RNA sequence: UGAAACUCAAAGGAAUUGACGGGGGCCCGCACAAGCGGUGGAGCAUGUGGUUUAAUUCGAAGCAACGCGAAGAACCUUACCAGGCCUUGACAUGCUAGGGAACCCGGGUGAAAGCCUGGGGUGCCCCGCGAGGGGAGCCCUAGCACAGGUGCUGCAUGGCCGUCGUCAGCUCGUGCCGUGAGGUGUUGGGUUAAGUCCCGCAACGAGCGCAACCCCCGCCGUUAGUUGCCAGCGGUUCGGCCGGGCACUCUAACGGGACUGCCCGCGAAAGCGGGAGGAAGGAGGGGACGACGUCUGGUCAGCAUGGCCCUUACGGCCUGGGCGACACACGUGCUACAAUGCCCACUACAAAGCGAUGCCACCCGGCAACGGGGAGCUAAUCGCAAAAAGGUGGGCCCAGUUCGGAUUGGGGUCUGCAACCCGACCCCAUGAAGCCGGAAUCGCUAGUAAUCGCGGAUCAGCCAUGCCGCGGUGAAUACG
């Protein structure tokens, strides 16, 4: 049980927060509890539409949360509906008047939380594991990227013996800073107990 | 964190002192941050994903 | 060194529970919880059941403890 | 030594004040 | 010369990759050696074993459990125990009604929790002249779905961590070799802290690791001056106080700097030894970072989770107790046994941090802890804050002693609903063991060890002498 998140690793270069909003020891914890109630309500619901990131700024009762999709679709709704519905939503759980910027995915295929999120599925699906790996760490591999990994936990296929599937292409230098790794984790609960799916992804350097 | 006993949020402690602390992400009362009202694991979780704003990995 | 300041402290649980069975005389047997309670003057001659956690334990409170806590009488546990 | 309370030491080292130190 | 009954699923041969010898060669690491300071003995703090208990909740178990989860057990926390109490429930979503309900307030009882209640009040819809009827919402009561469960399994799991170990090393692609497992490459010679680089080679490259990119410290520069200063000058309640100025010091963003580049010597190279200039010289010092994998390591008690099990109780609420027992044993520490010292004065010199119902200047009261009053700071600007070791003067004169501060008797102060069990602090009295510690054993290679004090997290308070950091003074030694 070593290396650290590829992330928290990187936030210093290669890697910006998800919350960008100064405060002070009297509001700082609040400001924080909310902002987490939001990507709870949120990856609660936008999961189909595939959430990969929820950004939020803050400025003084103004939030500019910023819901990162693959289908900008279904953040929206039938003409307007749903960024109308959950967009009230919002400012019902904190009441202050709250944006909701809505982004489309350039490629899918590069946003390690929803590889790890497809990967996941296909487990409940249950679908042979392996595959499914060898399969992502291709799309990923494919449509761009110059290395990537996915790694499943244990209990393939109901096995009693948890075990561990590896793959990976191309470079993944965790040890090195100016990599941008994005990744992601994706839980993957079933019929005889939970799996785990980490996704890597890495793109440029310098 | 029993769920019962994620009562303390409740106000009325009957004496004030009773009053404790307690994750606000895992209930977890043994090591809570006032600053983040978050216990030193949960903590560690959040602060890795980048969802804690200025904070980063310390080294000197 | 003991110490607790001004007001030396007792439940009202009793006090006002004794202080009143002063004036129908006396009585037989009170049975408390709150060995916090201090022990005070009109408490002489009473006989106070206190609570060590198991049972309530019989204590004739007489005036060379007058300024003792009722608990100093109900050891909670039980060795050899 | 660190452990008379009665003393300069004492004090400081239970990081106390009285009669053996004053506030200056 | 040479069987049988009975019995076994193997017995064997060669070769492969590993692991291992009290096999060999080569090499590294506070591994030994060299050296400086400890632990093991005492008293006490703290964790643990073991006993004890109504209960002393649970876990952690050689290294890699034992100041570990707990960066805060008086109630709370709390998961344990005794007792008094609840039952769709302290929390979610829902349903069928027998009905009245948003809410507000008082009492009876009681340890509290509860259980009884006694009332004050009727808005919201569509009806209806109205009386009043039917409905939303919310609250009750009666059954129901269901909640809840530190209840078991870490040998069903995720996640995270520890460990070998920042030790290098672990692999792939194609080619080549071998019937095959597999081998070659990654072996060899030189060299590195390094599978670091060089040279060679049936291999040519690549990936995860090394390294580098990130942070701190050391020299200098450029914007930038509510913190620096007679640096230079004018004022002086001689306080950088005022005017004044950014030079300096800083504060904090961005850059420059080192490349074995230069010279000499040795090499074939990579590099090695040495010399110059430089704040710094050959990874300048410290950190973040710990490969494929191993330990069926650790954690179901952070959380998540499959399966089992309890569902007027294995759920829930209180009041009290326990987690703080002790014949006894160990770990980690603290304070010491003194003169290179202890005490009382006087006086110097830090760095990091923290603070609006919180730091708390100053003043008065008190031996004091602390009370009362009160200025200031959203804090380079005010406070915590004294720096202590030092330096100067004085006392003690080798004694269990002016060493040491355990234990115990008093009298107080704080926090808190409340300090009996079970708080810290102050003052008087008491003044224990202890004269440097058996066998054995731990740390550290330099701003390190050893010493000295300071802050912070948790937190009302605190059982912190623990952790995590900060700066002062500053060694010894390494043949090998
Ligand atoms: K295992
Ligand atoms: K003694
Ligand atoms: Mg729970
Ligand atoms: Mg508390
Ligand atoms: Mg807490
Ligand atoms: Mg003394
Ligand atoms: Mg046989
Ligand atoms: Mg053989
Ligand atoms: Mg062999
Ligand atoms: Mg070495
Ligand atoms: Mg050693
Ligand atoms: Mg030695
Ligand atoms: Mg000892
Ligand atoms: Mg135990
Ligand atoms: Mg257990
Ligand atoms: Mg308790
Ligand atoms: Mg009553
Ligand atoms: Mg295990
Ligand atoms: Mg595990
Ligand atoms: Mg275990
Ligand atoms: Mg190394
Ligand atoms: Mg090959
Ligand atoms: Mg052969
Ligand atoms: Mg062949
Ligand atoms: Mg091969
Ligand atoms: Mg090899
Ligand atoms: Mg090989
Ligand atoms: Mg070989
Ligand atoms: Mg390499
Ligand atoms: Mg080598
Ligand atoms: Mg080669
Ligand atoms: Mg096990
Ligand atoms: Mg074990
Ligand atoms: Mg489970
Ligand atoms: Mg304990
Ligand atoms: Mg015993
Ligand atoms: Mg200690
Ligand atoms: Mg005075
Ligand atoms: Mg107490
Ligand atoms: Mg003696
Ligand atoms: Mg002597
Ligand atoms: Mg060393
Ligand atoms: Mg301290
Ligand atoms: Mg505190
Ligand atoms: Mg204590
Ligand atoms: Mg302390
Ligand atoms: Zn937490």
């Amino acid at each position: 049980g070593n290396k650290i998140h590829p992330i928290g690793f990187r936030l210093g270069i290669t890697r910006d927060w998800e919350s960008r909003w100064y405060a002070g020891k009297k509001q700082y914890r609040h400001l924080l509890l909310e902002d987490q109630r939001i990507r709870g309500l949120l990856e609660k619901e936008l999961y189909s539409a595939g959430l990969a990131r929820v950004d939020i700024e803050r400025a003084a009762d103004n939030v500019a949360v910023t819901v990162h999709v693959a289908k900008p679709g279904v953040v929206i709704g039938r003409g307007g509906e749903r960024i109308r519905v959950l967009r009230e939503e919002l400012a019902k759980l904190t009441g202050k008047n709250v944006a909701l910027n809505v982004q489309e995915v350039q490629n899918p295929n590069l946003s390690a939380p929803l590889v790890a999120q497809r990967v996941a599925e296909q487990i409940e699906r249950r679908f042979a594991v392996r595959r499914a790996i060898k399969q992502a760490v291709q799309r990923v591999m494919e449509s761009g990227a110059k290395g990537a990994k996915v790694i499943v936990s244990g209990r393939i296929g109901g096995a009693e013996q948890a075990r561990t599937e590896w793959a990976a292409q191309g470079r993944v230098p965790l040890h090195t800073l100016r990599a941008n790794i994005d990744y992601g984790f994706a839980l993957a609960r079933t019929t005889y107990g939970v799996l785990g799916v980490k996704a890597y992804i890495f793109l440029g350097e310098v | 964190a029993r769920k019962a006993l994620i009562e303390k949020a409740k106000r009325t402690p009957k004496f004030k002192v009773r009053a404790y602390t307690r994750c606000v992400r895992c209930g977890r009362a043994r090591s809570v941050y006032r600053f983040f009202g978050l216990c030193r694991i949960c903590l560690r979780e959040l602060a890795h994903k980048g969802q804690l704003p200025g904070v980063r990995k310390a080294s000197w | 060194p003991r110490s607790l300041k001004k007001g030396v402290f007792v439940d009202d649980h009793l006090l006002e529970k004794v202080l009143e069975l002063n004036a129908k005389g006396e009585k037989r047997l009170i049975k408390t919880w709150s060995r916090r309670s201090t022990i005070v003057p009109e408490m002489v001659g009473h006989t106070i059941a206190v609570y060590n956690g198991k049972q309530h334990v019989p204590v004739y409170i007489t005036e060379n403890m007058v300024g003792h806590k009722l608990g100093e009488f109900a050891p909670t546990r039980t060795y050899r | 030594g660190k452990g008379d309370r009665r003393t300069r030491r004492g004090k400081i080292w239970r990081g106390t004040y009285g009669k053996y130190r004053p506030r200056k």
